[PDB]
């Protein structure tokens, strides 16, 4: 009632199912500071010792 | 050369042991130990690799 005698449609469309809830999980990778922390204050020479 | 060739070497004697006895008898106080911080640290010019 809102469309025209033509009418525009859509061939293929892309969605994905999943059956258990279990298959929602994904993962990602981190850099871990705890063991492998960011440095700040880089490699320098000594000079000015007080 | 008689006993009054012997003063000075009485006197060190003397010096020695009344520094030993005053030593042993003098009571000790333990003392706080205070002034304890990391403000020792090193500086220079840093490298900042260049490319």
């Amino acid at each position: 009632a809102v469309e025209m005698y033509v009418a525009v449609r859509i061939s293929r469309f892309q969605l994905e199912v999943l059956r258990d809830l279990h298959d929602l999980v994904r993962s990602r990778t981190y850099l871990d500071v705890s063991k492998s922390p960011l440095a700040t204050t880089p490699i320098r020479v000594v000079e000015y010792v007080r | 050369m008689a006993s009054t060739t012997r003063l000075v070497n009485d006197r060190k004697q003397l010096e020695q042991q009344v520094k030993d006895d005053a030593r042993i008898l003098a009571d000790a106080r333990g003392l706080n130990i205070t002034t304890v911080a990391n403000d020792s640290a090193t500086g220079g010019q840093a490298i900042r690799n260049v490319g």
